[PDB]
């Protein structure tokens, strides 16, 4: 038996994603400046921080 | 769950001229009930149509689905109507008589 | 398998069952989760397009073969800086060679 | 006057399962889905067949005599106000190799009707999920018409 | 004050 | 349409990623991209106009990139046409790959 | 008050409207009982309007309780609420009744002297 | 000043401190770190405890409930005091539930400083 | 200010409250719009001096910092004798530039 | 009198210092005492830490089945108060489990989620700003 | 798993680049802005000099409007009744003819297409849920369809198609034998105004404002007003459209007489609006409307809306009323007021009239004094009424009036001190707040033998409300305390003993700082309490907050401390206090995440008030400023060059030769900075030093300074150009001989391009 008359959470069993995963990178170009070379982009972090 | 500019009345242009009313009706009843239909007649309005649906959801999912439909070598350009002005007075006499009917019938006062 | 586990559990995958594989995979699995994943689901033919840019721009691109949002970031060279400093002698062995003591800054950790 | 209750009140269920001014009692499980096998309902009224019902494009269909809400208005006054629900619920199983997977199957559930829902003309115990298999027939209320369940390849 | 705090932490005031 | 337009313009902008002295023509192009960012539906309207009516265009310039072993030709199209062509480029590839015009042996593929 | 580029619309109507006939003999209010008139005003307007408009009632009352009222201004102010010619007739009907009541010795109009 | 403005102002408080970039330690909630009591107001007059709890339990276990109803007729006055089990849940509830519509009525939440029992 | 025909003065009776200038507006006349030989001080209407209106620019409306004067030419033609010269209307240009900006950035 | 109202109001005083943080303080003080009775330096052989790391149940392994079996067997036998059970609750910054009579629906105003988004976005913008500073250098 | 890559975990991406729209700042209450519709046509009563009216008009009048309104009220009445018994709601044939325009043929296609509709809605469950390569057949039609007005018109968006769609189909003019239709099209140059380059806007504006009379009101407003009601209209478009309404409203003076209500229905929402300039413009055009269409029109037009059933329009009509009262004069409108606010059937009308009175006080301000007693007698019947709402609003209107009539009119209020003072004691809740506001505003206006008793009574209630949670309560008692406990008729020790302790316990919180009006109100009453109890007390109470974590909070306490010491001066600051003060000052200066002159002026005033007691701290001050001048971020370097320019008077007057030469020559070294914002402040600091230590003893002699500056004159940035020419003006004026004639001619030639 399944109890009836309880309110509806409009959610599924499909996999959903913890909102802290997303959105931690942004842009729509490559990281290569269009093939420009004389820029300093070897690393992806600041040295000490 | 609707955005208020949704209407049960939408404005359509890019129709074939002289387009068959029956087609109009079933083309648009690919969604549900059509309360009314008006086609423009003066050449300026020739080729466009106001369509009045009887259901909010019918009208809206029509505006969702058909907008971007191509029949007769042209895409059907649609929009919601902004029924933002009245065009003649609301006829006090019959209004109060039908509400007098309401009250006489259902015994409110 | 992890998505199938998340469905069997009804729960959501957190950052924790994906911090292991966050920079692996060779579309770089952390590209599923960027900000413009939606608009970039509409970019097709980007490899041919970057190849043919040689006929439009007067520079010659060393990275014609790749894109940072579509492939991911495929190398990480951050240990090179650390090991280069320790191999050249440490920051002190390095700053013995410089005008650092002529500057009169008390310590070397703030300079910029 | 009245005391500080610890019991419910129709406010929550109202605001959630409201629809066209009739609170619905049943709401879709977490595991509902939309079927890929395209199932079809063949209705008969005493050996006179009717137009077919293709029910492959929702996750559930609710049958009752209240027509302005339900999908398939059963209209022989033995029919409840909100009577039964077809519902495709993804359930898992053990394939020949034991590898587990999920196919969405159809199930029926009685919403507490007066007279009852007849699968193989057996009255079922209401508020439970009964798995609907191939060729099965269903009968609502004490009403005239019956429905057979098939899918295109069957 | 800040100098006072410094001294307390460093040693004796 | 708007997704494909924003992808087109990000491509066109990558060229001037650096923003040197550039010059009058490159500044014209930066302005046109910037204003088609500011009002996208006017752009889209102009684009589809061009695709419908325009059949005689301006002259392109040419010059060579010196790779010391062979020369590569480089072409210089006017920026309004560049915008229309970028949009059409993106659209064609999107739709062609959605209907699978290209069989799997044609290979600068996006997958590897 | 501060602007020059707009004209006095009252004065403009003061020139260009069509007024009533009794609107000349200046009238004082000391000499008048009003609470006798008030029901007459009420029924007059309520009929003109087919319904009752308290605010128009009290508007007329308040415009009258002054020491000496301006019949011109009053006809103007009622021209909006009533239909313009109705205002002409109504004011040229009340104002002479005012003269009657005021030359009466009790201050009451001759209509309710008779009735 | 009707209660809907008192809702709007609490929400303004939140998003303003967001624009200013305040650290979680000098949030305006920090002045309340010694009280696990929230006040709910604007509630409709038909909701009972069972409903208030089934709604507000989303953020913790509820230790005490106090729905203030007019003594003569027993009917709810339309506001409640609620004691969570951890102060942090009151943080969560004030941020999250202030301004939700329950049955058209848009209820409102805020902490309580020096609650006095009844 | 003799430059913008679209604006208007309070024009109501004088007072004793000296008039004040914002820093943008500092130094000029209030009618002649000159920059020189200022002679007499400005006195403003009590209404246009009441409440929030105290200590503001007659012209700008901002925070008043200095006392407003009349040029010798206004003093000789006696244009300083007309009561409160406070501009009581904002104009097209203020809101116009404001909207152009708020669209721009 | 004073004694009855003392009972009542002391109870209310803890309830306003609501219990959860109080028992957390309790385990805090006993942890501090346990520690303070130990050396300053913790090695990797310390029996406490070795044992803890043994019981540390990591992914993938088929021991997990037998061990989850053991503990789900035993902890069945408890006098606990009920806990929420149902479709996963949303995430909140303190990781607090709903009460046992939450009816599942999620009624929030959309604040936890926009907060999460704000934090992820500040991370993205920090990478961008670093890249641009040094690029110019 | 490339299918997983096509599967997106969890559309228009240009939002960040598009200008904001007005319809997005809205709430559920302002969302009633589009739910209003243009009424049908309205008969003006002053036409044909007061004609006898030929009926069969189809042009509404007062009676028609009132019948519509009362009918509808009865409609809602019976709807709610029937709903006790048991927007999408379907509509009728005349509803449809009322909403659609003309040139339209109405048809259900068949009786079967009507029957198709009958089966379509009934059962739509799919009866069968229904390509490949085909070669295409070339044609012309899709090419031939056009959607932009051909000509030199702007781009017509994909939603104003609704308003400007008539421009799309083009046919010869003389075909349009209605010259009304010709002028209709030519007046849809409204598009060229709405969208357009500034040249198009200028020309079209002049054209419409010249051709207004010929065009006539009808056509104009019939096109213009739907635009203003469009849901997607953003800010600049609205500003242009209302400017259009303004100019044509000024050209057509009387002719607007039939359109005043439409114009109002559209403009009124500007009166309650967040953009200050929107409010001011709406106020201004409603004023011009009231002047153009005279009193009787406005009265008759907006009367039926006092009694309206939407609080939205009741409110905006009240405010509009106050505007036309300002424009036309109270004495002309006052009888109508008396009327409405004494209407006895409906309390809505009483509320709205009392509220009009409040708004008049807010707006006209000082000019109510000659009518003060008339207004107060209009209103005093409300303080006693039984319906709680109108009581509260009458108390508010009393407070507004008192504020508009500061010290005066007290003998006019005399009648009303009694209903308040007794309502105070036997009231609780919100009326308490309102009556408190009122009595507080009267307390100043009162003669001492009244104020003493009233005050010493009120402060009793006040002390109790210091613990009130209500936000309006707290704000009201802040104002009150400022007035009550800040007169000449109180005694310092009482305050110091009974107000300060719970004042600082309950009001100085972080929530207050975070609010925008509570911020300033708390600052003000704290400065007043300072005025009475002396500085030392307040200061010693709040100095330790200059070291708090919330910057907005530190800036609250800095703003007060600064204002206080500016007024009072630092004679009572003892030693330990000046110590903690200088320390908090420095700390607060060293933490500014923001950009703001608060801490800068705080430093400036505190230092220039301590005067010569600040000698023993100039080494800490100077050392900190030199050290922050060498930091990595241009915000802190620029703020440290500011502080120098402010304290440039002290550092000299206390004979800082080491330190002052230090500053002079250190700044001269920084004169090469490549951040314009930092360089401008360096130049400001240099000129601040030149002003105090004269020309002929500046440490970098003027002979080295000016040559260093002539290349800076080319800098094209506004801050640095400003400060540079100020410095060179000083030097040219006073120094002027440490430089060569050829340097001066060079500078001549460099100045000729600062005239740009
Ligand atoms: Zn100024
Ligand atoms: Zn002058
Ligand atoms: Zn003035």
């Amino acid at each position: 038996v399944i109890a009836l008359g309880v309110p509806n959470p409009r959610t599924s069993n499909e996999v959903q994603y913890d909102q802290r995963l997303f959105n931690q990178s942004k842009g729509m170009d490559s990281g290569f400046a269009g093939g420009e070379d004389e820029i300093y982009n070897v690393y992806d972090q600041a040295w000490r921080g | 769950r609707l955005p208020p500019e949704v209407n049960r009345i939408l404005y359509i242009r890019n129709l074939p001229y002289k387009i068959t009313a029956e087609e109009m009706y079933d083309i648009f009843g690919k969604y549900g009930p059509i309360r009314q239909i008006r086609v423009g007649n003066t050449p300026e309005t020739r080729g466009t149509a106001y369509v009045v649906y009887e259901d909010i959801f019918d009208a809206k999912n029509a505006c969702d689905h058909l907008s971007g439909f191509n029949v007769c070598n042209r895409y059907l350009v649609v929009l919601y109507y902004n029924a933002n002005r009245a065009f003649q007075k609301m006829d006090t006499k019959k209004k109060e008589e039908q509400l007098k009917l309401l009250k006489e019938k259902y015994g409110i006062n | 398998l992890k998505r199938q586990e998340a469905i069997a559990q009804n729960r959501r995958l957190t950052l924790e069952d994906l911090e292991d594989s966050w920079d692996r995979g060779i579309p770089r699995i952390n590209t599923l989760f960027q900000k413009d994943r939606h608009t970039l689901a509409y970019d097709k033919g980007w490899r041919v397009r970057t190849d043919f840019k040689q006929y439009q721009v007067l520079k010659q691109n060393p990275f014609w073969w790749t894109h940072q949002r579509h492939d991911g970031k495929l190398w990480n060279l951050n240990n090179y800086r650390t090991d280069m400093i320790q191999a050249l002698g440490g920051v002190e062995g390095i700053l013995e060679h410089t005008l650092f003591k002529g500057t009169y800054f008390p310590t070397w950790e703030g300079l910029f | 006057k009245e005391k500080p209750s610890f019991e419910l009140s129709g406010a929550l269920l109202e605001d959630t399962n409201t629809f066209r001014g009739v609170v619905i009692k049943y709401s879709e499980p977490p595991e509902a889905r939309i079927p890929k096998k395209r199932w079809r309902l063949y209705p008969f009224k005493n050996d006179e067949v009717l137009p077919v019902m293709y029910i492959h494009r929702q996750s559930a269909y609710l049958l009752g005599r209240h027509r302005r809400i339900a999908d398939i208005p059963i209209d022989h006054p033995s029919c409840s106000k909100q009577h039964a629900v077809f519902q495709y619920r993804l359930v898992e199983y053990t394939r020949a190799d034991g590898t587990v997977g999920r196919r969405v199957k159809p199930y029926i559930i009685d919403l507490g009707s007066g007279n009852g829902t007849f699968l193989n003309n057996k009255r079922i115990e209401p508020q439970r999920y009964y798995e609907l298999k191939e060729k099965d027939v269903l009968k609502f209320g004490f009403s005239s018409r019956e429905y057979v369940l098939l899918h295109e390849s069957s | 004050t800040q100098s006072e705090i410094r001294d307390i932490i460093l040693g004796m005031e | 349409d708007t997704k494909l337009l924003i992808l087109a313009l990000e491509r066109l902008k990558e060229a001037y990623s650096v923003k040197s002295r550039l010059n009058q023509s490159q500044r014209e192009e930066l302005g046109l991209i910037e204003q088609a960012y500011d009002n996208p539906h006017e752009a889209l309207s102009r684009i589809k106009r061009h695709l419908l009516t325009q059949r005689a265009f301006k002259e392109v310039g040419i010059e060579f990139m010196d790779l010391y072993s062979h020369l590569v030709p480089v072409y210089d199209v006017e920026p309004l046409e560049k915008i229309t062509d970028a949009y059409l480029d993106q659209y064609l590839w999107y739709e062609a790959d959605k209907r699978r015009l290209f069989p799997p042996w044609i290979k600068p593929a996006d997958t590897e | 008050e501060q602007d020059n580029r707009f004209s006095n619309k009252q004065k403009k109507l003061l020139k260009q409207l069509k007024f009533a006939e009794c609107l000349e003999k200046k009238v004082d209010m000391s000499k008048v009982n009003l609470e006798v008139i008030k029901p007459w005003i009420t029924k007059r307007v309520t009929e003109i309007l087919g319904f009752e408009d308290d605010v128009v009632i009290e508007f007329i009352f308040n415009q009258l309780e002054v020491k000496n009222p301006d019949s011109k201004m009053m006809q103007i102010n009622l021209t909006g609420f009533l239909n313009g010619k109705n205002a002409r007739e109504f004011m040229g009907e009340l104002w002479p009744l005012l003269l009657s009541a005021q030359e009466n010795i009790a201050g009451i109009p001759s209509a309710f002297l008779e009735l | 000043m009707n209660p809907l403005t008192k809702v709007k102002l609490i929400n303004e408080l939140n998003e303003r401190e967001v624009q200013l970039g305040v650290a979680d330690k000098v949030s305006w909630h920090s002045e309340y770190k010694d009280s696990a009591w929230i006040f709910l107001g604007g509630l409709p007059y038909e909701l009972t405890e069972g409903d208030i709890i089934c709604v507000f339990s989303q953020y913790g276990e509820i230790v005490n409930i106090n729905l203030v109803r007019d003594k003569k007729t027993g009917k709810s006055k339309g506001f409640c005091f609620l004691c969570y089990e951890d102060q942090r849940s009151t943080i969560l509830a004030v941020d999250n539930f202030n301004g939700i519509k329950i049955k058209g009525r848009t209820i409102r939440v805020d902490h309580v400083s020096n609650y006095r029992a009844p | 200010a003799k430059h913008h025909p679209d604006l208007i003065f309070c024009r109501k009776q004088a007072g004793v409250a000296i008039g004040r200038l914002c820093e943008k507006c500092d130094g000029k006349c209030v009618i002649c719009d000159s920059y020189v030989r200022p002679c007499t001080l400005v006195r403003i209407c009590d209404e246009c001096n009441y409440g929030s209106y105290q200590g503001r620019c007659v012209i700008c409306g901002g925070p008043g910092v200095s006392d407003a004067y009349y040029c010798k030419e206004c003093t000789i033609q006696e244009k300083d004798r007309d009561g409160c010269p406070k501009i009581v209307n904002l104009g097209s240009s203020k809101t116009d530039l404001f909207y152009e900006r708020k669209k721009y950035g | 009198k004073a004694e009855k109202d003392s009972e009542r109001d002391e109870l209310y005083a803890q309830w306003g210092k609501g219990l959860a943080q109080s028992r957390q303080q309790q385990q805090n003080v006993e942890d501090a005492m346990k520690e303070m009775q130990k050396p300053l330096a913790r090695y990797i052989d310390d029996e406490d830490l070795d044992r803890m790391l043994r019981e540390q149940e990591r992914e993938g392994d088929p021991m997990a089945n037998f061990i989850k079996k053991n503990k789900a067997k035993e902890n069945k036998n408890k006098k606990v108060r009920p806990r929420y059970s149902g479709p996963a609750p949303p995430p909140n910054r303190f990781n607090i489990w709903p009460g046992y009579r939450w009816d599942g629906v999620d009624r929030s105003n959309g604040f936890e989620q926009k907060r999460f988004a704000r934090l992820a976005s500040k991370k993205a913008v920090e990478e961008l700003a670093y890249k641009w500073s040094v690029e110019d250098m | 798993p490339v299918a997983l890559l096509n599967d997106i975990p969890q559309y228009d991406p240009f939002a960040e680049h598009r200008p904001p729209k007005i319809a997005d700042r809205e709430d559920e209450y302002k969302k009633h802005r589009r739910t209003m519709i243009i009424s049908p046509e309205r008969l003006d009563p002053f036409a044909d000099g007061g004609k006898t009216p030929d009926p069969k008009m189809n042009a509404r009048t007062y009676m028609d409007v009132m019948r519509e309104q009362h009918l509808t009220k009865e409609e809602r009445e019976i709807r709610q009744q029937l709903a006790e018994k048991a927007r999408n709601r379907p509509l009728s044939d005349e509803e449809l003819d009322a909403m659609f325009p003309e040139g339209y043929k109405v048809l259900p296609p068949p009786a079967g297409y009507v029957p198709i509709r009958t089966p379509a809605r009934k059962l739509t469950a799919t009866p069968t849920p229904l390509t490949g390569f085909h070669m295409q057949t070339e044609d012309r039609t899709m090419k031939s369809v056009n959607d932009q007005p051909s000509g030199n018109l702007p781009f017509l968006k994909p939603d104003d198609i609704q308003y400007f769609d008539k421009l799309l189909v083009d046919v010869d003019e003389s075909t349009l034998s209605p010259e009304e239709q010709k002028e209709r099209k030519i007046m849809k140059l409204l598009l060229k105004i709405k969208n357009g380059t500034p040249p198009m806007r200028k020309a079209a504006l002049r054209q419409i404002t010249d051709k207004a009379r010929e065009f006539g009101a009808g056509p104009l407003f019939n096109q213009i007003l739907p635009l203003l009601m469009s849901p997607t209209l953003e800010d600049q478009e609205r500003h242009l459209l209302v400017k259009v309404i303004d100019r044509i409203l000024y050209k057509l003076d009387d002719l607007v007489r039939p359109y005043v209500h439409k114009i109002l229905v559209v403009i009124e929402p500007l009166l309650i609006d967040e953009d200050y300039y929107a409010r001011v413009e709406g106020r201004e055009i409603i004023s011009n409307l009231a002047k153009a269409a005279g009193l009787a029109t406005m009265i008759s037009t907006m009367r039926p809306d006092i009694d309206n059933m939407d609080e939205y329009v009741r409110n905006t009509t009240a405010r509009a009323f106050a505007v036309v009262a300002s424009a036309l004069g109270i004495p002309s409108l006052l009888p109508f007021l008396k009327a409405v606010c004494k209407s006895k059937k409906s309390w809505q009308a009483r509320h709205t009239g009392i509220k009009i009175v409040q708004q008049i006080a807010i707006l006209m301000g000082c000019a109510i004094l000659p009518h003060l007693r008339s207004l107060v007698e209009i209103i005093e019947h409300g303080l006693v009424d039984e319906q709680q709402k109108v009581r509260t609003i009458s108390a508010l209107a009393i407070a507004a009036l008192a504020e508009a009539a500061t010290p005066y009119g007290i003998e006019s209020f005399d009648s009303v001190l009694k209903p308040l003072w007794k309502g105070i004691r036997q009231h609780r809740g919100k009326g308490l707040a309102a009556f408190l506001k009122a009595i507080g505003y009267l307390i100043p206006l009162m003669d001492a033998e009244y104020a003493n008793y009233y005050t010493r009574e009120v402060m009793l209630i006040l002390i109790r409300e210091f613990q009130s949670p209500d936000e309006e309560m707290k704000k009201i008692v802040l104002k009150v305390v400022k007035q009550c406990c800040g007169t000449d008729g109180v005694e310092a020790n009482y305050i110091k003993t009974e107000i300060l302790p719970p004042f600082f316990k309950h009001f100085w919180q972080h929530r207050m700082a975070l609010d925008r009006r509570n911020y300033r109100q708390l600052v003000d009453t704290t400065v007043e309490l300072a005025n009475k109890v002396g500085a030392a007390e307040i200061i010693s109470r709040i100095v330790d907050d200059l070291k708090d974590e919330a910057e907005q909070y530190r800036k609250m306490v800095m703003e007060t401390i600064e204002k206080i010491m500016g007024n009072l001066g630092a004679a009572d600051i003892d030693h330990k206090l000046e110590e903690q003060l200088i320390d908090g000052i420095l700390y607060a200066f060293q933490e500014q995440t923001t950009e703001d002159s608060v801490m800068l002026n705080g430093f400036g005033t505190v230092v220039n008030a301590l005067g010569k007691r600040v000698k023993p701290y100039l080494p800490q001050i100077c050392g900190t400023v030199l050290w922050r001048l060498n930091n990595k971020s241009a915000k802190v370097r620029q703020q440290a060059a500011d502080l120098i320019s402010r304290t440039a008077v002290v550092m000299k007057t206390c004979q800082e030769e080491k330190l002052m030469g230090h500053l002079g020559v250190v700044l001269y070294e920084y004169l090469g900075e490549e951040y314009p914002e930092v360089l401008g402040s360096i130049l400001g600091a240099l000129k601040a030093i030149v002003n105090v230590i004269g020309m002929h003893k500046m440490t970098p002699p003027i002979k080295d300074l000016l040559p260093r500056l002539t290349p800076i004159l080319k800098n094209r940035h506004e801050k640095v150009q400003e400060n540079c020419i100020d410095l060179v003006g000083r030097i040219a004026d006073r120094g002027a001989e440490y430089v060569s004639a050829r340097e001066w001619m060079r500078i001549c030639f460099e100045l000729l391009e600062l005239l740009k």
